[PDB]
């Protein structure tokens, strides 16, 4: 159970990071990509995806 | 077609420019009847 536990908040924390590596949609997972790559106007349709 | 927002090109850039939430309207038409190098535009 106490293992269990501990794996669970690991395994969700681990998820969550793991997120910030996905596309959703954008031109690209990174942030700073997005920020420099394109002009506001058009960068901001994928920063809000 | 540089007067609209999220546009670019040295009008759009270097002289006037428009917000990226502008609330409003553009109209336009040939001047050519009227208009002679008199009209000037920012190149730096």
């Amino acid at each position: 159970k106490l293992q269990d536990v501990v794996n669970q908040n690991a395994q969700a924390l681990n998820t969550l990071v793991k997120q910030l590596s996905s596309n959703f949609g954008a031109i690209s997972s990174v942030l700073n990509d997005i920020l420099s790559r394109l002009d506001p106007p058009e960068a901001e349709v994928q920063i809000d995806r | 077609r540089q007067i609209a927002p999220g546009q670019t090109g040295k009008i759009a850039d270097y002289n006037y420019k428009l917000p990226d939430d502008f609330t409003g309207c553009v109209i336009a038409w040939n001047s050519n009847n009227l208009d002679n190098y008199n009209y000037l535009y920012r190149l730096f």
